[PDB]
């Protein structure tokens, strides 16, 4: 009915805004995890490059 | 002659419940009723409205 349409539409739009809040929360969870992952990858690559430079210096000394 | 005293049933949402009870209480010509036992709760009102 008409009042069914009113109640359903209004508080279902409230539930939809709640779902948008939940999706924004999940995106904020994923963003910092991606940041930590890429920072770990970059630090690993930096440590590897320092290791290879030390290996080249050892080969030069030999 | 006693007036025939018809029944008035209303429904809706709850912010509109407080607002229409305001607009019904400003034009105060209606008597009330409990209307408990069938399919609905006893309506414990709110904690903040109780305060």
């Amino acid at each position: 009915s008409k009042l069914e349409a009113i109640l359903s539409q209004e508080v279902e739009a409230e539930i939809q805004a709640l779902l948008q809040e939940a999706e924004a929360k999940a995106e904020a969870v994923k963003r910092e995890a991606e940041e930590k992952a890429k920072a770990l990858l970059q630090a690993r690559e930096r440590a590897l490059e320092a290791q290879y430079r030390a290996a080249l210096r050892r080969a030069e000394s030999a | 002659m006693i007036a025939p005293m018809e029944k008035l049933v209303l429904a809706g949402p709850k912010g509109r419940a407080k607002e229409l009870l305001q607009s019904l209480q400003q034009a105060g010509v209606v008597h009330l009723e409990t209307l408990r036992p069938e399919a609905l709760s006893a309506y414990q009102l709110s904690p903040e409205e109780r305060a």
